[PDB]
Formats: structure tokens, sequence, C-alpha cells
RNA sequence: CGAUGUCGGCUCGUCGCAUCCUGGGGCUGAAGAAGGUCCCAAGGGUUGGGCUGUUCGCCCAUUAAAGCGGCACGCGAGCUGGGUUCAGAACGUCGUGAGACAGUUCGGUCUCUAUCCGCCACGGGCGCAGGAGGCUUGAGGGGGGCUCUUCCUAGUACGAGAGGACCGGAAGGGACGCACCUCUGGUUUCCCAGCUGUCCCUCCAGGGGCAUAAGCUGGGUAGCCAUGUGCGGAAGGGAUAACCGCUGAAAGCAUCUAAGCGGGAAGCCCGCCCCAAGAUGAGGCCUCCCACGGCAGCCGGUAAGGACCCGGGAAGACCACCCGGUGGAUGGGCCGGGGGUGUAAGCGCCGCGAGGCGUUGAGCCGACCGGUCCCAAUCGUCCGAGGUCU
RNA sequence: GAAUGCCGGCAUGAGUAACGAUAAAGAGGGUGAGAAUCCCUCUCGCCGUAAGCCCAAGGGUUCCUACGCAAUGGUCGUCAG
RNA sequence: CGUGAGGGAAAGGUGAAAAGAACCCCGGGAGGGGAGUGAAAUAGAGCCUGAAACCGUGGGCUUACAAGCAGUCACGGCCCC
């Protein structure tokens, strides 16, 4: 008996692959399936990912954004069927895994703290150049 | 707290009855395969210094 | 999670700036109110010549909470403040605008006028 | 009344119709009938079921002999299901379809000697305002000279958990016959690797 | 409770318990065999085995790693030069505990021996 | 519930000097 | 009176019913809705605040309701000490005075060890006529027992209107309870990182101690958790309470009753969950050993079995329970995976330098899912049936 | 036979509370009838306006060395005021 | 014990005679067992007599479905004379 495997087996049918890799500090845009009345649609959450907690199929990430003066934070299952796509809008270079600390920073400060990850940005442009 | 105290002297009978569980259990001992001395199992024989066939320590 | 003694930012143009919860109107003894729940609240801070004034006891619906609220899809959403919109006894907002985003849950709880008046519905 | 022995393997959530639904995965079968309890012989109606293969080097002669009369390979756990008489000589996960609801019995996690706050959700004392060495104490336990004693069944501190617990009317989310897997929605008593019993629900 | 907790407390606080394992390790590596109470012995197995495995890497990193616990440069040399080579072909389990057949007089503690394996 | 307030029968216990 | 600690609060309750709510009714000056009044009913429920030491009461906001009482005005070897019985001090008032006042005011030592009963938990012993390993029956006992809003029926019945249902159906809640840890959110005493001062190793670099019983800070797996998730209250059957009848005399009529029958409560019985054969009334089934030697007794070796001892465990205070003991994956190591931290040291390059860049998601790395006999569970010992009599 | 009597002896509570600052220990080697506790070594921790050093009160052989371990030392003891 | 005035205990007996147990044995010692003295050694110095509470070893009878001021009256069983 391998309980771990047995779990991963149950999870496998729901595991997703089409999502791009990203790190905390990256500015990302989640395109999300949303229901209202009574049709469904896409709503885009564009903000900085400030946490990624890992548990295999059960990993989840947190995306932070200010909208109309109020900061908002959303948590998504990294394998949520309701995500249409995730677009990398920017690479950020953090020095730690969780960026709760940006909750108390001005726009100036967030910027000087989260300078652009020039290395991984190049990797991005160096990719896409496809045959 | 108001200093509990015994209300009555315990009888010779009742205290000895308490002590019906106080019997020691004799040491559990096996003979040493090498030198045939009695010793506690899973220990290294303090008579010859053998355990699991080989000589392990100076006795 | 709102409870009696909690302060709420009021996100409308009724004139109120701060209200303090004095009761959650959800059954006989709810310990907490969340988004979409209606509370009773004393007005603790208000601007001159508003529709409402400091001291007024009012009803309002929570539209934003700092405690993240979980959705059936396994997602969550969390706000930087606790905010409410002041309403009348028929769930209708007394103001003419609402400021900042509101929780989508308001819609399933029959507060369409607010959802409409909201700049964003996350 | 149907039922099967099984082991709790763990928890996850899956997605179904745009909903997250937490599930406890249960490795259910397969359980061979090793004895059938009949009215004329035993006084009632049940099936003794086996579960999990055992190393015959560990199974004594009286047990070995029992297994033999059923022509069954030595099993670790012998357990009965009341008012159950499957037609097979073997019970599999297939006795459940998804959508059906079940009651699950396990042995709850053991808190050992639990205080009265953890056991019975007592309130304990103030943590300040004068409180003296009674922060987690149970308080009063009685009246005075009348009745001059403590009720039988008085909630007090003591051992808690490691007991038989039956959560009821749990929805079967999915079943995977190829791997003997049962997916039950919600919580199930006891630890991962713990033995469980899964029965047809008694709630209508 | 204690459910699935790993590692003893040995009635010492964190820094004391850490000092303990280090000073025990240093002794084990020094004399190759020591006598302690059985629980400390069982707990020393893993603490030292890691250090031995690290000497089997030999890299400057591992040296500077082991140095954190063992502190003695000459001892680390002996670890790398004389000891680690013996276990090049052994995959873990560089230490053994055998329980002695007598107890301390002063407090009746059960004793065991911890030795570097051949 | 008793209305006429009923007075203390005993004083608050106080310590003695211990011989 | 060789002492029965005294208000209020807190904690923890249990009980009564003269019932606050919810369930069932009759009468109504009951159109409906909403009330009034009485009957039955003690199963469960009976909110959070302001004032005051207050109980009580008023008040704010809710509510299905915010019930009343008993238990030494329940509960200080459970806590509190605001009230009030000491000594200090002051105001009013009384007294020439010392002092005094159901007049006020500020302050003011509440005792680590439970013997017996009782209560919660857990064992050891013997018994249940052979000795054993399983699996069960359920006598008996405990747990639980709450309730609202909206929608449909239907703006129908009813009503001049305002208003507005019965019955039946659907969805969603509050408090509570049991379990759980996938998610959310905690902790996570050394799992990683950064930082200061000092002292040290070995000078640089790299490190270590100490600053708490983590020096400090940012994070944090398993686990244990609630704020998080699942699930429960039932359904249903039986008998009833108040009440309503059917048939029906005594009494040519009438009558729920005297014969007989039916309907009828959140209550009672059962059903559900948990304990349970010391249920000495000691139950049942499946399987194992067996006709021992010696003098319903004793003695000795055994059978099946078990205990010891050992490695351990989401089991646990010790005990118990459970798994494993080389014909083995039990713990320790080691390996892979997970996970955390967030790009180690060294080198090279750019910079006067603090630094930066690359090698690099690097290095480190508790507990989680596994693999692997490298280390350790070596070797053994003692118990343990011969089956009482009609 | 009783005076919460007087003196003494011996029980009960009980193998119970406790063993006096949570600055902290580990191993190796000696000695010895006996060693967690004595000697040595190495590692670790604590004090450092002291928990170091000198003086005065007070104490009055407690100082040094050899030989001892019945009692004293809250355990042990080969050690010691 | 109290600064002091002052308070103020407990504690007798080997045997006629030390003849006070050489020597041997276990033990580090203490202590014991032999030997020896003695009329007597449970007169062995922790010594005349050696009560009682209290503690223990052996033995007979008895006790784990039973309700208590513990006894008393009857009967039965078992053990002893
Ligand atoms: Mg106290
Ligand atoms: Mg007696
Ligand atoms: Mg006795
Ligand atoms: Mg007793
Ligand atoms: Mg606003
Ligand atoms: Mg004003
Ligand atoms: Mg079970
Ligand atoms: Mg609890
Ligand atoms: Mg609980
Ligand atoms: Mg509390
Ligand atoms: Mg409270
Ligand atoms: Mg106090
Ligand atoms: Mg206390
Ligand atoms: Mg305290
Ligand atoms: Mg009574
Ligand atoms: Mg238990
Ligand atoms: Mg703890
Ligand atoms: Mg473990
Ligand atoms: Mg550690
Ligand atoms: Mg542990
Ligand atoms: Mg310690
Ligand atoms: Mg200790
Ligand atoms: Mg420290
Ligand atoms: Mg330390
Ligand atoms: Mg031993
Ligand atoms: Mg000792
Ligand atoms: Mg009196
Ligand atoms: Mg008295
Ligand atoms: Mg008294
Ligand atoms: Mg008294
Ligand atoms: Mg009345
Ligand atoms: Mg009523
Ligand atoms: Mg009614
Ligand atoms: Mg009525
Ligand atoms: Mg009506
Ligand atoms: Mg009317
Ligand atoms: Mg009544
Ligand atoms: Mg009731
Ligand atoms: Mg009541
Ligand atoms: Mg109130
Ligand atoms: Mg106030
Ligand atoms: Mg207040
Ligand atoms: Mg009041
Ligand atoms: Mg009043
Ligand atoms: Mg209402
Ligand atoms: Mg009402
Ligand atoms: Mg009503
Ligand atoms: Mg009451
Ligand atoms: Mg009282
Ligand atoms: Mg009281
Ligand atoms: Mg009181
Ligand atoms: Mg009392
Ligand atoms: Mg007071
Ligand atoms: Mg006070
Ligand atoms: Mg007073
Ligand atoms: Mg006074
Ligand atoms: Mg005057
Ligand atoms: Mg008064
Ligand atoms: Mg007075
Ligand atoms: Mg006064
Ligand atoms: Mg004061
Ligand atoms: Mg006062
Ligand atoms: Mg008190
Ligand atoms: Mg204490
Ligand atoms: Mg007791
Ligand atoms: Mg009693
Ligand atoms: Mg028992
Ligand atoms: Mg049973
Ligand atoms: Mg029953
Ligand atoms: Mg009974
Ligand atoms: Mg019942
Ligand atoms: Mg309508
Ligand atoms: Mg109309
Ligand atoms: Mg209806
Ligand atoms: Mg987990
Ligand atoms: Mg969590
Ligand atoms: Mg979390
Ligand atoms: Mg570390
Ligand atoms: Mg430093
Ligand atoms: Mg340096
Ligand atoms: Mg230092
Ligand atoms: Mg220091
Ligand atoms: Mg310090
Ligand atoms: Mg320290
Ligand atoms: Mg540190
Ligand atoms: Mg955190
Ligand atoms: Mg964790
Ligand atoms: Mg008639
Ligand atoms: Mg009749
Ligand atoms: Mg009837
Ligand atoms: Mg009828
Ligand atoms: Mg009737
Ligand atoms: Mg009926
Ligand atoms: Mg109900
Ligand atoms: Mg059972
Ligand atoms: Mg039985
Ligand atoms: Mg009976
Ligand atoms: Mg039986
Ligand atoms: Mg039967
Ligand atoms: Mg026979
Ligand atoms: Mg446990
Ligand atoms: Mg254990
Ligand atoms: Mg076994
Ligand atoms: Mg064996
Ligand atoms: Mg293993
Ligand atoms: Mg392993
Ligand atoms: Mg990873
Ligand atoms: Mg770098
Ligand atoms: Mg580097
Ligand atoms: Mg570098
Ligand atoms: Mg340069
Ligand atoms: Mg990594
Ligand atoms: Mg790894
Ligand atoms: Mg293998
Ligand atoms: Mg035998
Ligand atoms: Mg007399
Ligand atoms: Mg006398
Ligand atoms: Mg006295
Ligand atoms: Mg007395
Ligand atoms: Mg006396
Ligand atoms: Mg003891
Ligand atoms: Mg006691
Ligand atoms: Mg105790
Ligand atoms: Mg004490
Ligand atoms: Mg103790
Ligand atoms: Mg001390
Ligand atoms: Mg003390
Ligand atoms: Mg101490
Ligand atoms: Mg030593
Ligand atoms: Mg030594
Ligand atoms: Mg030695
Ligand atoms: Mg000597
Ligand atoms: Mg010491
Ligand atoms: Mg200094
Ligand atoms: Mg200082
Ligand atoms: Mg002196
Ligand atoms: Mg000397
Ligand atoms: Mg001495
Ligand atoms: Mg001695
Ligand atoms: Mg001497
Ligand atoms: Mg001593
Ligand atoms: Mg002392
Ligand atoms: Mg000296
Ligand atoms: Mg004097
Ligand atoms: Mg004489
Ligand atoms: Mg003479
Ligand atoms: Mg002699
Ligand atoms: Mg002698
Ligand atoms: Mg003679
Ligand atoms: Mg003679
Ligand atoms: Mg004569
Ligand atoms: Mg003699
Ligand atoms: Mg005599
Ligand atoms: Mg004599
Ligand atoms: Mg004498
Ligand atoms: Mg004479
Ligand atoms: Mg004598
Ligand atoms: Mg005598
Ligand atoms: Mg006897
Ligand atoms: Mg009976
Ligand atoms: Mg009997
Ligand atoms: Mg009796
Ligand atoms: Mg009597
Ligand atoms: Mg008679
Ligand atoms: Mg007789
Ligand atoms: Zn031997």
């Amino acid at each position: 008996m391998n309980r771990g495997a047995l779990i991963k087996l149950v999870e496998s049918r729901y595991v997703r692959t089409d999502l791009p890799e990203f790190r905390p500090g990256d500015t990302v845009r989640v395109s999300y399936k949303v229901k209202e009345g009574n049709r469904t649609r896409i709503q885009d959450f564009e903000g900085i990912v400030i946490r990624i907690r890992r548990n295999g199929f059960n990993t989840t990430f947190t995306v932070r954004k200010v909208s109309y003066g109020v900061g908002v934070e959303r948590i998504f299952p990294l394998h949520s069927p309701l995500i249409q796509k995730i677009d990398i809008v920017q690479r950020g270079r953090a020095r730690r895994a969780k960026l709760y600390f940006i909750r108390n920073l001005s726009d100036r400060e967030i910027r000087r703290k989260l300078r652009a990850d020039r290395k991984r940005i190049d990797q991005d442009r160096a990719a896409e150049r496809a045959a | 707290a108001k200093h509990p105290v015994p209300k009555k002297k315990t009888s010779k009978a009742r205290r000895d009855a308490r002590r019906s569980h106080h019997a020691l259990t004799p040491p559990t001992l096996v003979p040493c395969p090498e030198c045939k001395a009695m010793k506690p199992p899973h220990t290294v024989c303090p008579e010859c210094g053998y355990y699991a066939g080989r000589k392990v320590l100076e006795v | 999670m709102i409870q009696p003694q909690t302060y709420l930012e009021v996100a409308d143009n009724t004139g109120a700036r701060k209200i303090m919860c004095i009761r959650v109107l959800k059954g006989s003894n709810a310990k907490y109110a969340t988004v979409g729940d209606v509370i009773v609240a004393s007005v603790k801070e208000a601007i001159p010549r508003g529709a409402v004034k400091e001291g007024d006891v009012v009803k309002a619906v929570v539209v934003r909470t700092k405690k993240e609220i979980k959705r059936p899809d396994g997602s969550a959403i969390r706000f930087d403040d606790n905010a409410a919109v002041i309403i009348n006894n028929q769930l209708e907002p007394r103001g003419t605008r609402v400021f900042g985003p509101v929780a989508r849950e308001l819609r399933e709880k029959g507060f369409m006028k607010i959802v409409s008046l909201a700049p964003e519905v996350l | 009344m149907k039922g099967i022995l099984g082991v709790k393997v763990g928890m996850t959530r899956i997605f179904r119709d745009d909903r997250a639904v937490p599930v406890t995965v249960i490795l259910a079968g397969p359980c061979p009938v090793v004895q059938r309890r009949t009215p004329e012989k035993d006084g009632y109606t049940a099936v003794q079921l086996g579960f999990l293969p055992q190393n015959p080097k560990r199974v004594n002669r009286p047990l070995k002999g029992h297994f033999a009369k059923a022509g069954v390979e030595p099993v670790r756990i012998l357990r009965e299901i009341r008012d159950f008489n499957p037609e097979g000589d073997t019970v599999t996960v297939e006795i459940f379809k998804p959508g059906e609801r079940v009651d699950v019995t396990g042995t709850s996690k053991g808190r050992g000697f639990a205080g009265v706050m953890k056991r019975w959700n007592f309130a304990g004392g103030p943590d300040s305002h004068g409180a003296h060495k009674i922060h987690r104490h149970p308080g009063s336990i009685g009246n005075r000279k009348t009745p001059g004693r403590v009720y039988k069944g008085k909630k007090m501190a003591g051992h808690y958990g490691a007991e038989r617990v039956t959560v009821m009317n749990l929805e079967v989310v999915d079943v995977i016959p190829e791997e003997n897997l049962l997916l039950v929605k919600g919580a199930v008593p006891g630890p991962n690797g713990g033995l469980v019993i899964v029965r047809e629900t008694k709630k209508a | 409770m204690r459910h699935l907790k790993s590692g003893r407390k040995l009635n010492r606080h964190s820094s004391h318990r850490l000092a303990l394992y280090r000073n025990q390790a240093k002794s084990l590596l020094t004399h190759g065999r020591i006598t302690t109470t059985v629980p400390k012995a069982k707990e020393l197995r893993g603490f030292v085995d890691h250090l031995i495995h690290l000497a089997k890497r030999g890299d400057l990193h591992a040296r500077r790693l082991v140095l954190r616990d063992l502190q003695d440069v000459k001892l680390v040399r002996k670890l790398f030069d004389e000891i680690a080579p013996r276990y090049r072909d052994r995959q873990g389990g560089y230490t053994r505990v055998l329980k002695l057949a007598e107890r301390r007089r002063g407090d009746g503690a059960p004793l065991a021996l911890v030795e570097l394996v051949e | 519930r008793r209305i006429r307030p009923r007075p203390p029968r005993l004083p608050r216990p106080r310590p003695r000097p211990l011989p």
C-alpha cells in the first residue's frame, strides 16, 4: 500500500499543465471563469503574486491588486478548472518566498523593493522564439 | 485550598490492601549462549563480553 | 467577520465616514456578519451637512471584509478594509454612489442596486 | 444493508461541476466472506468479512483453521456487517455507486488524558482579573449538602478519543473499481491508515 | 499529545540539547566507542551518521558544514582522512548501539554503548 | 430571592502569630 | 458559638412547572392576519450590550422567546473579593467628652500535598468447571432532542379596504453537537534565511557561542487546531395527554363510554449514535489442542496458546491497546519524492568601495509519501489443558 | 479510659510531598570492596560594578597535611567546613 | 534556650568472677556462623527482669454477588485436643 501514490492517482485526472511557471513578485494576470446571471464569463485579476503555497495538486497562489483605492487579494487553486489562462505581465525579483510585507508599502516602495527580474525576463523573450 | 487531611487512621488492613500491587517482579533473565551465565536478554553479557556471537567488550 | 464594536468604513456618499456595528441582523444570535449580511450601526464619524449625521443609528450591508471569504469553487477573496453601504429597511441604499469594489456575494443575496452602483465586482 | 471494511488513506479536494469538494479517499475492498451468520445457527443475520492479506507465518492454528473452512487466504482483520448477505464470496467497492450516501465508522484520534476545556468545550477561568490558578479548571462540580454528591456522568477531565465514531450520511463522490478506491465527501474519523467501516446510510 | 513528533527533548532546552549532541559526537569520533544512557545513545546514531556521510563527500562545503557541529579542525581531518574512507562502500548505518547489562548505581540508569562500525 | 439584606455572621478570617 | 465562611459575579450544572418560546388543543366580543383566555406538554431552547458591587430594575439593538423558581437565598478544601465585620482616614449628624450612626467616603493578608464517600478516567486480581485464538447477541445504560427567514401554492380563501392564510411543497440560515485537516487561517524551541553587539575558531573568507527558558527579525512542512470542512437534530412505526369523534345503552330522547372502535403533541416507547455478558441470570457462533507421567486433591513435563524481553506506534501519565522482532521494512541511517527556505560555499567578472552579476531555484533541509537489510529488534526463558457430580 | 491531661514509646497520612533558585551538561582516563556525585584531561554552559580581589565587624582552628567514612552532608561518596 | 535577668532536661543495673569470646569461616566494614568461657550467653556488652502499642516470618480456619458500631444467639463445615 502506498497512500501517497493512491492520493496522487485520484488527483491525476484533475491535474493541469497548461499554466506557465511563475514566482512571487511576478505581476500576473489570471483569466477566470465567473458566473453571475445566469451566463458565465471571463474576469481578469491582474496583480502581484505575493504567496505560493505548495502541496502538489493542492498548491495555491495569492494575487494582490489595488482597485479603485482598495487593495484586494485573491487565492486561486493552481489547478482550478475555472482558470482559462494565466498571462505573465511582468517578472519581479523578490528575495523571499512570501511578500506579505508589500501590504504596508507605498507604490514607490513596492517598486524599489520589487525591481524587474532582468534575468528571467530575458529567458522569456529567449523562449517564444520558436520553430 | 484549605489543607486537606486524612479523616481517619488507615487500618492495618486497608493500608496493606493498598500494597497488594507492590510486589516486585523478578529480573527477566536468559542464559548466555557462550558462557552459559544468566543475564538480561538483549544486553551484552557482563560475564564474558559476548553478544550476537562475537566478543564486544572487555569483561 | 464583523461583530459588535467593529468599525466600518462607509463606502458611499451618505456623508458617513465611520460606523460602528452594534448588532448583526442574522437570526437571534449570530456571532459574526460577513459580506451581504446586514448590521445595525451607530454613526461614529460623519461630514458636515450629510444625509446622515454623527449619532444616527442605521442599517447597513457589509460589502468588504478584511477576513477572506471562501467561495464554492475553492477560491477566496480578501479586502484591505471592512466596508459597508448604508441602506434603508427595504435593502435599498440611501446614498447615490458606492466607492471601491464590492464582494460578488452581494448579488446572490439580492443587493443588485449596490452591485450596479459599484465600480467593480470582484 | 450493505457494507465493507476499508482503510482511510487521506484527504484531497476534487472539482465537480465548478465546485471544490473535499473528499476522504478510502481504499475499500476487497473483502471475502469468511463466515455467514444465520438465524437458525447464530440467532441473527450477518457476514464476517476479511480484509488485507496476512503473512501466514503470523497466523496461529485456531485462526488458520477458521480461514480454512471458508477456503480463504489469511486476512488481517475479521469484521461483521449486520443484516448483510451478499451473493458473492467477495465484496468489492462496486457495491456502491456515486451519489449514494454512506455512514462511516472509524476510531477517532486519541487526545489521551484530555482536560475539561478540550473534552467538553468548557470555558475555564479568566486569564487575568484576579484569576488564581484556575484558568483551565472545571469550576464547581456539585451543590452542597443536598444532594451531597456528584452526578453519575458528570463531565470531567479524563481520556478522550481513540473511540468508535460514526459520521453519518456521507455522499459517495466517486468510486474507482480498478484500485479499490472510495471517494467520500467530507471528514472520516481517525488517522490515515486507520481501519474504517463503510455502510449503506440509515438516513432517508 | 505528541502525534508523529520526531526527536526527544531529553529534559534540555534547545541550545543545551544541541550542545549535548555535538559533545557526544565529538567524543564518539574521538574514541570510536562511548558509553551513555540508552536514550541518548539512540539519539546519537542519526546525529553522527549525517556528519560521517558528509565526510564521505569530502568537498570543502561539507567540511565547513561538519565544522559547525564538531568545531575541532584536527578532529574533522581525522573524520575525513581516517574515518570516512572506511565507510566508502557502506550506505548509512555507520554506528551501532548495544545495551549494557548493568545500571548506574547512583540512579539506576540503563546504559548502552555507541561505537563506530567496522 | 431574599430582599432584606442579610449581614455576615463571621469575620473575614485573619491570620494568627503562630507559636 | 472546642466555628455550619457569609452579597454579587464567574465556572459547572441538575431539578420543579404555577410554560417565556417551539408542539397539541377548547372558548372567543375568533372574517383573515394578529391577539385574548384556559387546557395539555418540562424535549430542547431561552441573545449581545449601557448604568450600578449590585441581585433586581431602567435603557439600547435584536429575538421564536429573551420563563419563573428549588438545590445551605446550588456551587469560596472551584475561582473572584466589587458589596459587606477589624484595625487607617475624612464628610454630614449625635455626643461636654472618649466616641457613635440599616448615613456616606478613600484604603485594607481569601491557607501548595484529598484519607473515606462521591465523580471522571485506566489498570491489576479472581470468577464465568478443560485449556486456548477469534467474532458476536444486546439485558441494561448513556448521548441527542432547538428554531427562524424566504420562496411556491397565492396576493388565492377571508376582507368594504388595509391587510392576508390553513394544508402541501422548495431553498437558505443562527446557536449547538460529533468528527476532520483537502481548502482558508493559526502554531509550528532550531526547518531555512536575513540582522546587531561581543567573544572565539584561523588572519581574510567561512563559521560557532551568548544576548530567553528561540538574541532579534522574515517565513515555515507534519502534527495539534478554529476562524476553516463534512455531518447530525430526523424520517418512520407504536402507545398516549388535552381535545375531537364513531357506534351506544343504563334513561323509548340525549350522551366520546358504561361493551366496543377511531383520530390526536417538539412530549412517552422504539428507531439513530456510544457503552455494555462482573447481564455471577457471567449468553451465542466459528476454529485450535487433547485420550500425559507420578503419588471434583496434589506433583511434574507438555499441546494449542500466551506472557516475559526487544524495535516501535496519530495508543498512552504508569498500566492498557496495537503493529513488528532477521522465514523482518519496526525504529535509526541512507536513497528518491514531498515540503520549507529562496539562488550556499568556492571560483570568475564588473565596481575605489559598500556591493553587484554568473555558475544557481543553488545550498541547506524535523516530523510527511515511499524505497533500501547499511545499524539495531541477538540468543532465549517461563507459564500454560488430562476436563467434578446427577 | 477520657482532663485539645503530663512524660515516653510506636503507628496513620506514605513509599506520598519533597530533596532549597531553570547558570547545564557530555565523554575519556584514574582511584577504589563500592563511583552520575572523588582526582585528572577534553568539550559545553554561567558570573565578570561579580557569582572576581583586598579590608573591617563577627566566627574562633573552620587554615595545611596524612589517615579514615558510623553519624553529620537533603541522594551517593573513595569526597568534605 | 535566651541580648540579658533568666529558663532548664534526658541519662542508673552484664556476671559470683571479665572468665569481655583466642582461632577459623562469609564480609570493605558493620554484622553474623562455628569454636571457647559461664550454673545461665534471647546474661554478649544496642547486656537483670524484658509488659503493651507497633512490625514481621511460619502455620490452622477463612474470604473476590456482597451492605457495616464489626458484636451477639443458633446451626453447619473444616482444623486441634
Ligand atoms: Mg493559593
Ligand atoms: Mg489486622
Ligand atoms: Mg498484616
Ligand atoms: Mg487503602
Ligand atoms: Mg471607500
Ligand atoms: Mg453630538
Ligand atoms: Mg473499527
Ligand atoms: Mg473542544
Ligand atoms: Mg470536544
Ligand atoms: Mg478563555
Ligand atoms: Mg465568558
Ligand atoms: Mg489574590
Ligand atoms: Mg487554586
Ligand atoms: Mg496564573
Ligand atoms: Mg445524599
Ligand atoms: Mg482512551
Ligand atoms: Mg504540550
Ligand atoms: Mg515515528
Ligand atoms: Mg533537534
Ligand atoms: Mg518523542
Ligand atoms: Mg537537565
Ligand atoms: Mg527532572
Ligand atoms: Mg539560547
Ligand atoms: Mg545554553
Ligand atoms: Mg535492563
Ligand atoms: Mg545516588
Ligand atoms: Mg455559632
Ligand atoms: Mg467539631
Ligand atoms: Mg473549626
Ligand atoms: Mg470544621
Ligand atoms: Mg397563570
Ligand atoms: Mg404554546
Ligand atoms: Mg399553540
Ligand atoms: Mg388558543
Ligand atoms: Mg386565527
Ligand atoms: Mg378582526
Ligand atoms: Mg399545566
Ligand atoms: Mg420543556
Ligand atoms: Mg429548565
Ligand atoms: Mg441581558
Ligand atoms: Mg463605556
Ligand atoms: Mg462594560
Ligand atoms: Mg445591573
Ligand atoms: Mg435597583
Ligand atoms: Mg422578532
Ligand atoms: Mg412568536
Ligand atoms: Mg411566531
Ligand atoms: Mg437554575
Ligand atoms: Mg450562596
Ligand atoms: Mg455562594
Ligand atoms: Mg462567594
Ligand atoms: Mg465548600
Ligand atoms: Mg473588599
Ligand atoms: Mg483588594
Ligand atoms: Mg466594607
Ligand atoms: Mg469596616
Ligand atoms: Mg458638638
Ligand atoms: Mg449595612
Ligand atoms: Mg455598620
Ligand atoms: Mg462605616
Ligand atoms: Mg493603593
Ligand atoms: Mg471600601
Ligand atoms: Mg476563598
Ligand atoms: Mg505549588
Ligand atoms: Mg485517595
Ligand atoms: Mg464515607
Ligand atoms: Mg478488569
Ligand atoms: Mg461483547
Ligand atoms: Mg436497551
Ligand atoms: Mg445494573
Ligand atoms: Mg433510549
Ligand atoms: Mg403571492
Ligand atoms: Mg391586493
Ligand atoms: Mg406550511
Ligand atoms: Mg497536510
Ligand atoms: Mg492548515
Ligand atoms: Mg495555512
Ligand atoms: Mg539546525
Ligand atoms: Mg556572532
Ligand atoms: Mg570575518
Ligand atoms: Mg563563552
Ligand atoms: Mg555570558
Ligand atoms: Mg548571559
Ligand atoms: Mg542563557
Ligand atoms: Mg540562534
Ligand atoms: Mg505566518
Ligand atoms: Mg505546519
Ligand atoms: Mg351518537
Ligand atoms: Mg369504553
Ligand atoms: Mg385511539
Ligand atoms: Mg376522526
Ligand atoms: Mg382515545
Ligand atoms: Mg395513533
Ligand atoms: Mg424537531
Ligand atoms: Mg460494541
Ligand atoms: Mg462471559
Ligand atoms: Mg440482577
Ligand atoms: Mg462467553
Ligand atoms: Mg443469544
Ligand atoms: Mg478429553
Ligand atoms: Mg497517541
Ligand atoms: Mg511506549
Ligand atoms: Mg507480538
Ligand atoms: Mg526471537
Ligand atoms: Mg524499517
Ligand atoms: Mg527507513
Ligand atoms: Mg519544492
Ligand atoms: Mg547569487
Ligand atoms: Mg555562490
Ligand atoms: Mg560569495
Ligand atoms: Mg577589483
Ligand atoms: Mg529547493
Ligand atoms: Mg529531500
Ligand atoms: Mg528487499
Ligand atoms: Mg514451564
Ligand atoms: Mg472515667
Ligand atoms: Mg492517658
Ligand atoms: Mg493534639
Ligand atoms: Mg488534635
Ligand atoms: Mg507525646
Ligand atoms: Mg510509587
Ligand atoms: Mg495521597
Ligand atoms: Mg500524586
Ligand atoms: Mg513538602
Ligand atoms: Mg515528586
Ligand atoms: Mg539544593
Ligand atoms: Mg523548593
Ligand atoms: Mg533544583
Ligand atoms: Mg566521568
Ligand atoms: Mg570512567
Ligand atoms: Mg572506572
Ligand atoms: Mg576503600
Ligand atoms: Mg549535581
Ligand atoms: Mg566589566
Ligand atoms: Mg551589570
Ligand atoms: Mg559559631
Ligand atoms: Mg585524603
Ligand atoms: Mg559517612
Ligand atoms: Mg556505609
Ligand atoms: Mg569510625
Ligand atoms: Mg548520606
Ligand atoms: Mg540539608
Ligand atoms: Mg579545606
Ligand atoms: Mg548562648
Ligand atoms: Mg553486675
Ligand atoms: Mg559488678
Ligand atoms: Mg563471634
Ligand atoms: Mg565480628
Ligand atoms: Mg560451664
Ligand atoms: Mg560449658
Ligand atoms: Mg542449677
Ligand atoms: Mg550467640
Ligand atoms: Mg530468657
Ligand atoms: Mg538472663
Ligand atoms: Mg533495649
Ligand atoms: Mg543480680
Ligand atoms: Mg534481655
Ligand atoms: Mg529486647
Ligand atoms: Mg500471615
Ligand atoms: Mg445479583
Ligand atoms: Mg461467593
Ligand atoms: Mg459482606
Ligand atoms: Mg449496622
Ligand atoms: Mg437455627
Ligand atoms: Mg460453631
Ligand atoms: Zn557470556
